[PDB]
């Protein structure tokens, strides 16, 4: 297995379930919104948050479909959720009263004005869910920016090989399927990835001052090793096989000595006797 | 030996001591603190955080250096360790 | 006298799953297929602790295949020494 | 004490993936055929080195068949002390 | 009775020589290239000391070096 | 290989990668331009960034074909956008109405005057596109200037070998497809050659102090080699030769010694001996 | 030898120091810095950048010069630059 | 201390395409039939100099079949000693 | 003894003799004429002493001297 730079990946293997719950959330949002307008219950199941280059998702997407953008400030980029033919097709069959016994191809036709105005309407209400499952964990302001036909004309990522996040979610109205994607790269979430690894907090009051206290209080006592480093001198392989009782190694002028714990400076000090002992008389810890 | 030039990092120890944190905060200007060690006691030979020998140190015409005592002697190694 | 002026200073943080009290007679005759008990009730909170001292209580879940405890109450005098007793 | 008079200076920059721990006995059978692995995670930015300190870290990619580091970030203290831990 | 000490290393893939004008000039997204060429084999150094020389592969998720060439310290000097 | 001043060729083989992503960007705009006015959507390949003498490129060129000329400020010179027969036909076609089923040879007749206006039309929104792609990585006002029929008439360059750039686009509107050519002279990029050759670079205020800050913060320490020249005496193979121990080179008085690294002054001293040691009491480091 | 008339720079260098960019900030006049090189050994005879053979500063008559004392000596070389 | 009361001063210039770096060992079997590259990239400015000494960069044409040198820049501090090295 | 050194050379391609009020007057684009004729072949000079003679020519995109004369000073005098 050899190593290239086109695997520019800063591969993941942690569960992201502050994602998964996030992506939950948003699912339940759209699914209130769904009801709310089709007069229909649907159910969204939310598959596996997918982690794979852009060419790769790309690929996957079945063109036709399609595709819009999101800024989502303060956080520099796009959002690319991508709407399928199946799910638009069953949106405008249940808003315009239908059964899904009859479904009909695609056949590479641009969708219609009236289509792209139910695309849009349902796009708010996805946005507007995505904003209220977001602002739980981080306040996210996200807005529409332009729509778009082919993935190749998304320019989403620098490189086709740009490592991206996909949210799937398959949307079921009786009988009817579909399923549509919600697509960020994943520099879109590099400054907040150790948020979205750990699981949200509820508590935000009561935990600052009561965890602030009580840490100190109870980390007011515990013992941790230290070493402090009289000498430092700079040896060979030579000299440590020769190495025989009886010889001196010269050390230069100690001024200063460095106390750390597990290698990390701690204080500095001067050496010394006190009471029968190597005692330290300590200058001041490093900070 | 075909290793035989590596540079390598030697180290000396004094001691060690119950230190907690409070009273760690509590040191100031001029604190003092004790070790383990005892007073002429052969501090302790290291590199990289692996004890090699003990050696104490000594003045000759002003320098300072070490002189060793012991070797690595596995046995005894094995009696520290076992602590 | 400070407050953090030791921002950083790396500490070593243990959990227990309960404690024992026997002689080394209940021990002598532990060998493979020797199974021992622990007072701590099935369920109540894993102690952590940091270099072997009492900090809290809290649960144990798996994340990504890792051990990963949850934490919920700080310890008081009150059930420290009680603990100690 | 200046801010800038020493404009120009040529100084050496290295970058590390990754570094490991072990032992001579390790090594001498390291030969043809023997391979090791490094404890840096696959994918991890590259730590950018000026002369044998450390300086940013940053992922790697080829430019016109050459490599090439694009950095993301310094080093600060509180991860700097971690890497010599 | 030097059976087992932890020594350190590191690899390394580039040796630019450059003043510190850019690196001055240096942001993030800034690209410099480096010396080594792509696949060229990658040096093992041992604690600041060139032993070998070897490219990268990656085994079960982890770096790792294949080396090829070991020391001869003809091609030293010229390094 | 022989070597020829006719060769006059500052050569390139760098990336140009902004210049690849600044024409991406620019037809983009062209793209988005192009669906807004013919009402149809078509697609722009962009061809590979050629680099190759104006002799050879005005030989590629089909004559005939249309040639525009741009004043780019600040850069002194002209752009040469050359529009092809094929795209004009396309163009008027969609515009007037038709299918492109019925396509018709270029018979060397001038342009109609209708031609050139639909030639203006697309070549002011080629020139939107070119500046607003430009002003993301520098400001260069582009501006028409006069229009012409040959490649030999456009005198865009001083010398027939001098070298050129050329990026050329496959503009498609369904099964209708052309090619256009927007050509600079080299001479016109010599300026900002590290700029097009490094990729451009989307922060603009945080860096601009925090790495002001973090480099001299940590360059604060690092090591660095340093040799002192206290002599210069200049020899010969001869005396090299017969150089054995025992003798003695004359060499001048030295009032100041120079301090440098890897051959660059970086400071000057006066030798001496301190403390048992070759020490260097330094005056001042060369600015 | 066909080549035998061909000019070419000599030098020499006293020592080199463990120095960085803020020490060398810090220098002003009258700074003091000190290198490798002992009291009254030999400095390092160079040209154009490789060690031929070392020599020391001698006071004759006023006017200054160099007195080598080794050769290039190979195995010497290979030892020196193995460092 | 005057500008230019040495109006006329008559001086050699020169011009460099390249320099080299390698011993007598390499140059001894330089014969007829024995070539050398420069490090010099084909097409860089020639080096104007004068009396040996650094002055600009510049291409080099042919004027009624004669060499001319049409200077580009002339040198300063920052690359003079980058050239140095 | 000295069987490794390398030297400092360059190969030269003009000697305009000529005063500094034309190197005043030069600017951007400003041409010269230098007394080489175009195909005489270029001199090789190593630190500031002439030792071969030969045009140039390119190889592998890199210049290159392809020489053809050799030192012999019967013709060092009357340059």
């Amino acid at each position: 297995r050899p190593y290239d730079p086109n695997t520019q990946r800063r591969v993941v293997r942690e569960r992201l379930q502050a994602l998964e719950i996030i992506n939950e959330r948003f699912a339940r949002q759209f699914r209130m919104g769904l009801f709310n307008l089709l007069r229909r219950s649907p159910d969204i199941t939310v598959g596996a948050i997918r982690i794979q280059p852009y060419h790769e998702f790309a690929r996957n997407l079945p063109v036709p479909t399609n595709l819009n953008l999101i800024h989502l400030k303060p956080l520099r980029g796009t959002g690319l959720v991508v709407f399928s033919p199946s799910l638009v097709f069953i949106a405008v069959d249940n808003l315009f009263g239908g059964d899904g016994r009859f479904p009909t191809k695609v056949e590479g036709r641009e969708f219609t004005h009236t289509e792209q105005r139910v695309i849009n309407r349902m796009l708010k209400l996805a946005l507007e869910g995505y904003s209220d499952a977001w602002k739980a964990i981080n306040p996210l302001e996200v807005e529409y920016v332009r729509s778009e036909m082919q993935v190749k004309f998304t320019n989403i990522t620098t490189s086709p090989n740009d490592i991206v996040v996909n949210t799937p979610f398959h949307v079921e109205i009786g009988n009817l399927t579909g399923e549509f994607n919600i697509c960020l790269p994943f520099s879109m979430i590099e400054p907040l990835r150790e948020l979205l690894v750990n699981p949200p907090l509820e508590n935000s009051r009561h935990e600052d001052q009561n965890w602030r206290d009580n840490l100190v209080r109870q980390v007011q006592h515990s013992e941790l090793e230290l070493v402090a480093n009289f000498a430092d001198i700079p040896l060979r392989l030579s000299q440590i096989l020769k190495l025989k009782p009886g010889d001196v190694l010269p050390i230069e002028k100690p001024d200063r000595i460095i106390a750390h714990v597990d290698g990390v400076p701690v204080l500095t000090s001067q050496y010394g006797t006190v009471n029968g002992q190597y005692a330290l008389r300590v200058e001041h810890l490093i900070n | 030996d075909l290793i035989m030039d590596i540079p390598v990092k030697l180290t000396v120890e004094l001691g060690r001591t119950r230190m907690t944190i409070k009273e760690l905060l509590r040191l100031t200007q001029g604190s003092v603190v004790a070790l383990d060690g005892l007073a002429g006691e052969p501090l302790d030979i290291l590199i990289n955080g692996y004890l090699i020998a003990q050696g104490e140190v000594v003045v000759v015409a002003d320098k300072y250096g070490v002189r060793i005592t012991d070797i690595i002697t596995p046995s005894e190694r094995m009696r520290r360790l076992s602590r």
